[PDB]
C-alpha cells in the first residue's frame, strides 16, 4: 500500500496471508468469506508468464495477522488447504479478466476478536455503493512505494467512473473489472502496489452497518502514479460462480 | 450470518479511525 | 527476513 497507515488491531479481522511454505515468502492477501472459505486473485495461484503455478501443499494461509513477518503466537491461526478452486474463464493471457480463486481450508478456522468473516455483497448492496465517487477500503502487507511494512497498512480510495478507467491504460478492461484511486487533480493519493494482490477492497453498507467486500487487488502499472488507477475484479459480477462452487464442493 | 460486524468496532459500538471517511463520501 | 513457523504447520 502506498500512502496508507497502520491499521488498528482487529481493524480487519478477514484479511488474510498467502504464505509460501518453502521459501517462506508472503505471496499475496486474501480474505476470509465462511470458517473454511478464503477468496483471492486467481493470479496469486496461476500466471504462467511468470512461471507461476500453485497447488494446495505449495501453501499456508495465516489468519489474524498484524505484524508481517512476526509469527503471532497466540493471535494469528495458520492452516493447510483443502483445494484450490480457479475460475474457469480467468484470462491469464490478455487481461486478467475474472482474476478470482476460492480455497478451502482442511479444516474451518475459530473465529475470535482479530479473525472473523467480510460479507459478500447482494445485488443491491452492490447497486447502492458501487458508485463513483463513493470510498472503500483497501489492506495489505505490500510495498511502500513503487518499502514492506512492519504492519497490516490501510487506505480509503474512491471508486473511478469506467470511462476514466478506460482512458487511463493500454489494456482491455471488461465488466468483471473497476479502478480506484484519486485524481492527479483532487490532490490526495494513495493506491494498493506489488505484494497487495489478492486482497479486499470493502465497504461498510450504511444500511445495515456491515462491511462488504466489493473487490480483490487485480493489476495496475507502477502504483500511485498521477493518472494511473488500480484496477479489482468486481466481486459481485462473480458470485454466482462463487455461490456456485460453494454448494457443489461443500 | 455474523458477517462483517467487527469484534472490536461494531460488535462494541466503537468507530475506527478511519471509518468515517467512507460514511461521509456515500454522500 | 519473516520469523520461522512452528513445524507442525509445514
Ligand atoms: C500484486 O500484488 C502481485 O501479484 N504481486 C506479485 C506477487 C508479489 C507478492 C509479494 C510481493 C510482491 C509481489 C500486483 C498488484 C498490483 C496493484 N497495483 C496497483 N494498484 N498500482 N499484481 C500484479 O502485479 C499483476 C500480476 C501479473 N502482472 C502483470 C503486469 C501488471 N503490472 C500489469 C498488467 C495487468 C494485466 C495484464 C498485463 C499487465 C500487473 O499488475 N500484474
Ligand atoms: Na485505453
Ligand atoms: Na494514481
Amino acid at each position: 500500500i502506498v500512502e496508507g497507515s497502520d491499521a488498528e488491531i482487529g481493524m480487519s479481522p478477514w484479511q488474510v496471508m498467502l504464505f509460501r511454505k518453502s521459501p517462506q515468502e508472503l505471496l499475496c492477501g486474501a480474505s476470509l468469506i465462511s470458517d473454511r472459505w478464503v477468496l483471492t486473485a486467481a493470479h496469486c495461484l496461476l500466471y504462467p508468464p511468470w512461471d507461476k503455478n500453485f497447488t494446495e501443499n505449495d501453501l499456508l494461509v495465516r489468519i489474524g495477522k498484524h505484524s508481517r513477518t512476526r509469527y503471532e503466537r497466540n493471535i494469528e491461526k495458520i492452516s493447510m488447504l483443502e483445494k484450490i478452486y480457479i475460475h474457469p474463464r480467468y484470462n491469464w493471457r490478455e487481461n486478467l479478466d475474472r482474476d478470482i480463486a476460492l480455497m478451502k481450508l482442511k479444516k474451518p478456522v475459530a473465529f475470535s476478536d482479530y479473525i472473523h468473516p467480510v460479507c459478500l455483497p447482494d445485488r443491491e448492496t452492490a447497486a447502492s455503493l458501487l458508485q463513483a465517487g463513493y470510498k472503500g477500503r483497501v489492506t495489505g502487507w505490500g510495498n511502500l512505494k513503487e518499502g514492506q511494512p512492519s504492519v497490516l497498512q490501510v487506505v480509503n480510495l474512491p471508486i473511478v467512473e469506467r470511462p476514466v478507467c478506460k482512458d487511463s491504460t493500454r489494456i482491455r478492461i471488461t465488466d468483471n473489472m473497476f479502478c480506484a484511486g484519486y485524481k492527479p487533480d483532487e490532490g490526495k493519493r494513495g493506491d494498493a502496489c506489488e505484494g497487495d494482490s489478492g486482497g479486499p477492497f470493502v465497504m461498510k453498507s450504511p444500511f445495515n452497518n456491515r462491511w462488504y467486500q466489493m473487490g480483490i487487488v487485480s493489476w495496475g502499472e507502477g502504483c500511485d502514479r498521477d493518472g494511473k488507477y488500480g484496477f479489482y475484479t468486481h466481486v459481485f459480477r462473480l458470485k454466482k460462480w462463487i455461490q456456485k462452487v460453494i454448494d457443489q464442493f461443500g | 450470518a455474523d458477517c462483517g460486524l467487527r469484534p472490536l468496532f461494531e460488535k462494541k459500538s466503537l468507530e475506527d479511525k478511519t471509518e468515517r471517511e467512507l460514511l461521509e463520501s456515500y454522500i | 527476513d519473516f520469523e520461522e513457523i512452528p513445524e507442525e504447520y509445514l
